[PDB]
């Protein structure tokens, strides 16, 4: 049957679920001389396609409870005044099973009503359901698990304690999880040995669970039409031999990621990132704070609880475009190993233009529930400058989305686990309130890389690339007197982008002068140009440009002496 | 521009439509065969969020039509019309020193018309002919114009005119060295 | 080459220890006008001057306290313009012209320009 193999994405939730179910259900005759609640409903919430079905079978399996799937259309197709009967004979059957887990899938069918609550029977479904659900005597062992697409579209009086009282957001499989989505879906098709699975994992941004197992049936669909249809020999069952001889091939799992259309690339991403301060060559003060503000706290919160001392929860990134604040973001919330969430931008000024706000507290709550977890403002300046920068509105600085935001960290620190990190490239016209204790206080300037920064940058850059040994990239770095990140990445693109365009001409021509002149004997001289050489990377930097002019960087420089530590205490000594 | 231009509203350039674009844009790329193309006679005005990596960034200069542009450009125009091989396209695309390709659809257009009209009227006129002096045997001599002439495109040409002023080349060429690649890079070398 | 050919003519009075690569220094001179490179030569030689009369000076302070003490060896502390000076000068490198009226200048020169689309011009064969 199901089981913890089968539950792929190991996206640690499913731990979670096994941590609370085992005693309740793994250990039930504890409970009965222990006097202690066990957790009579768990709300499995998250995109469709996740698996909630799947991981809430797997748990029955492997703890061995009698599961009952109560599918909420099944019910609510049924004809009013005998459905109720239905939903009361599933509890009652549950209950003689004990221990058994009840699974209402698509439970926003069953009790949708978020107090709007149209008409009159679904009134009654609901409020039955809720006496059977709050009925629960406390006797045997029946856990309901539910599954809904967001915890708001649910009924709150089911959100209620006793009904509901634990949710868990299964949320989109992250590339380790999509890798082992892959695996767990592509293990009795043979795959080939040239396919991997790595790379359409990485390429595979933005899929579900029922999207990779939906991706591999299209690629599996696509080798089956490539061959054995040109043979056309086929009888009322394919040979075994005859089917196994072929191998999806990498080219197949490339056209149906062409042809995959995620459902559901737009939802947000809370994910590990995999960026590593090995990326950003340098900012060793900067390294250092970060470590210290965000990962002090948790390694070491005994110390930190010793002297009283309250860590702060903000920092906000202040500094030049393209120098590298969102992956220095990245890379700290790496080094704790907590998730990240990234507001950008457009994100908040979607929230401006359309004045919703409420969208505020639901991400908070999202990165609540995603604890540890690094949530990243990047560029929150972005209001200020729609509204203006240098006359602007008539009002001051405060706006709908950055008021919110305020209310929401204010109403924050509770979860002693969220982190809020913000950039901007335009300190000066900020909020003054971002900045007041409690909210992102801890200003950090991050300048533009140094010469050593800016060959890690053209390094991280040109990892991936075919990079010649003969192009020194030290040179190349102390050449580019204030290139920032962002420029260093232009020039590498460019460069690459030269040679791609030598080598596809080259071997263009080539093949002319086999169909012009064809030759009495093929010997492939292999790729004219296989790496990327000198005279590239002369052409890419003879188009370099500075992206970042002097004024800027003179007013940044300008606050950041504006955060002046005075000039009289500098020789503050004791009496003594 | 409906915001203004020149003073414009008292906010920044960001707009709901360009920021949802840009929010789609930010969003796509996972499907790898949608590519995205902008055109905007205003590049000072535009965006420039809509300029940064991972958007429209690749900015392609569309000058004004050369002399052989140009007389690519009526080729095209004239294609479908009936042309005497007499008129010189060749010289009149060189006549034309700064006009634009709307401007010479124009001009391609209003001496079709010009034609239009002469052989609507000489026609008509034939036909009067034949009504008030009924010729005794029947004997249509074709079309009186079945081709555009010399003479149509000179009266046209004479009311070309060039929509495209050079101060906004001027400004055109300004933004375009205003993408200025540095002027000490051009002679790097690597030490060797 | 003519930042080169500049710190060589403000370096021409002043000794150079032929050591100082200053093909090196003009070209980490990004953007640098003539009067940044004089000032920069001006600097180093400064450096080298203070450093000289003080080693100078502190060497006869001490060598005065006892009359004829140490040896009539006639040494020069500093005779040329080291390394480490011009290293202390560019510690103080500044950029004078910044790149927007750089701007500026070629925007002039733009503007002068002759037009456009005569390039072309052919008179008929
Ligand atoms: C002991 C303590 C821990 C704490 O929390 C620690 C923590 N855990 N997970 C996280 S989050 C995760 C880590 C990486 C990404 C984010 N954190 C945390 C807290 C603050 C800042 N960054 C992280 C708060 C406050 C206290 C205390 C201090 C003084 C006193 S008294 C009465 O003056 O003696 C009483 C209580
Ligand atoms: C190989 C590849 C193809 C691609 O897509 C190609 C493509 N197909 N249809 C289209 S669209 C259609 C064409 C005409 C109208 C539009 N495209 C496409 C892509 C980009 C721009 N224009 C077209 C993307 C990205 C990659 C890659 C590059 C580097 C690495 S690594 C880890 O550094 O080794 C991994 C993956
Ligand atoms: N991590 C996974 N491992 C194996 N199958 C998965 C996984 N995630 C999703 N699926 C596929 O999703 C299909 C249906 O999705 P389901 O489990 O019912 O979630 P939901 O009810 O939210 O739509 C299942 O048949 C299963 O094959």
């Amino acid at each position: 049957e199901v089981g913890y193999d089968d539950i792929g994405g190991c996206r640690k939730q499913l731990a979670q679920i096994k941590e609370m179910v085992e005693l309740p259900l793994r250990h039930p005759a504890l409970f009965k001389a222990i006097g202690v609640k066990p957790p009579r409903g768990i709300l499995l919430y998250g995109p469709p396609g996740t698996g909630k079905t799947l991981i809430a079978r797997a748990v029955a399996n492997e703890t061995g409870a009698f599961f009952f799937l109560i599918n909420g259309p099944e019910i609510m197709s049924k004809l009013a005044g005998e459905s109720e009967s239905n939903l009361r004979k599933a509890f009652e059957e549950a209950e003689k099973n004990a221990p058994a887990i009840i699974f209402i899938d698509e439970l926003d069918a069953i009790a949708p009503k978020r107090e709007k609550t149209h008409g009159e029977v679904e009134r009654r479904i609901v409020s039955q359901l809720l006496t059977l659900m709050d009925g629960l005597k406390q006797r045997a062992h029946v856990i309901v698990m539910a599954a809904t697409n967001r915890p708001n579209s649910i009924d709150p009086a089911l959100r209620r304690f006793g009904r509901f009282d634990r949710e868990v957001d299964i949320g989109i499989p992250d590339a380790t999880g999509r890798l082992e989505i892959l695996q767990i879906h592509t293990k009795n098709m043979k795959l080939a040995d040239d396919v991997d699975l790595e790379q359409v994992a990485n390429e595979t941004h933005g899929h579900v669970g029922a999207d990779l197992a939906a991706l591999c049936s299209e690629a599996a669909l696509q080798a089956i039409r490539k061959k054995m249809d040109l043979i056309d020999l086929e009888d009322e069952t394919i040979d075994a031999e005859v089917m196994n001889s072929l191998a999806v091939t990498m080219d197949d799992f490339r056209w149906a990621l062409s042809q995959s259309n995620p459902s559901a690339l737009r939802e947000t991403v809370v994910e590990v990132p995999q960026v590593t301060w090995e990326d950003i060559g340098g900012l060793e003060d900067v390294k250092r704070e970060l470590q210290e503000l965000v990962q002090y706290p948790v390694e070491h919160p005994d110390k930190f609880l010793k002297f009283g001392m309250t860590p702060s929860k903000g920092v906000l990134f202040y500094g030049p475009p393209g120098c590298g604040k969102t992956l220095l973001a990245k890379a700290i919330a790496n080094e704790c190993q907590a998730n990240f969430i990234s507001i950008k931008g457009p994100e908040l000024l979607t929230m401006w233009f359309g004045e919703s706000e409420a969208n505020v507290r639901e991400i908070f709550d999202k990165a609540r529930q995603a604890a540890p977890c690094v949530l990243f403002f990047d560029e929150l300046d972005s209001i200020a400058k729609a509204r203006g920068g240098n006359i602007g509105d008539g009002g001051g600085a405060a706006d709908r989305v950055i008021n919110q935001i305020l209310t929401e960290m204010d109403g924050m620190s509770t979860k002693k686990n969220v982190f809020i990190i913000g950039a901007t490239n335009r300190p000066d016209i900020i909020d003054p309130a971002i900045l007041r204790p409690g909210r992102l206080d801890q200003l950090i300037y991050i300048p533009l890389p140094d010469e050593k920064s800016r060959v890690a940058i053209l390094k991280a850059n040109l990892r991936k690339s075919p990079v010649a040994k003969d192009v020194d990239l030290e040179f190349l770095a102390k050449m580019t007197n204030g290139f920032s990140g962002a420029d260093l990445t232009e020039i590498c693109q460019r460069a690459c982008k030269l040679a791609i365009r030598e080598s596809i001409e080259s071997e263009i021509r080539r093949e002319r002068e086999r169909q012009t002149n064809p030759s009495a004997m093929e010997v492939e001289e292999d790729d004219p140009v296989p790496e990327i050489r000198r005279d590239h990377f002369e052409e890419a930097m003879r188009f370099a440009r500075r992206s970042v002019s002097d004024n800027d960087i003179r007013k940044y420089e300008m606050f950041a002496q504006t955060l002046q530590q005075s000039r009289g205490f500098g020789s503050f000594r004791f009496p003594s | 521009k409906a915001r203004g231009g020149n003073i414009g509203d008292g906010g920044g350039a960001a707009d709901r439509v360009i920021n949802q674009i840009l929010t789609e844009m930010d969003g796509m790329s996972t499907k790898k065969n949608v590519f995205i193309i902008g055109a905007t006679n205003r590049p000072d005005i535009i965006d420039p969020a809509i300029l940064r990596p991972g958007r429209l960034d690749q900015l392609i200069y569309i000058p004004l039509p050369d002399e052989k542009s140009r007389v690519a450009i009526l080729k095209a125009n004239l294609r479908k019309s009936p042309v005497a091989k007499d008129v010189d396209l060749e010289f009149l695309a060189k006549m034309t020193n700064g006009f634009s390709g709307a401007d010479l659809t124009e001009i391609c257009q209003r001496a079709c018309k010009l034609a239009i009209r002469e052989s609507i009227e000489s026609e008509i006129r034939r036909e009067r002919e034949r009504q008030t002096n009924p010729s005794a045997m029947e004997v249509e001599e074709d079309d009186p114009v079945p081709e555009i002439r010399r003479d149509h495109f000179e009266e046209a040409m004479r009311f070309a005119r060039r929509s495209v002023s050079d101060n906004d080349i001027r400004k055109y060429e300004m933004f375009a060295q205003t993408l200025q690649q540095s002027r000490g890079f051009g002679s790097f070398r690597f030490p060797s």
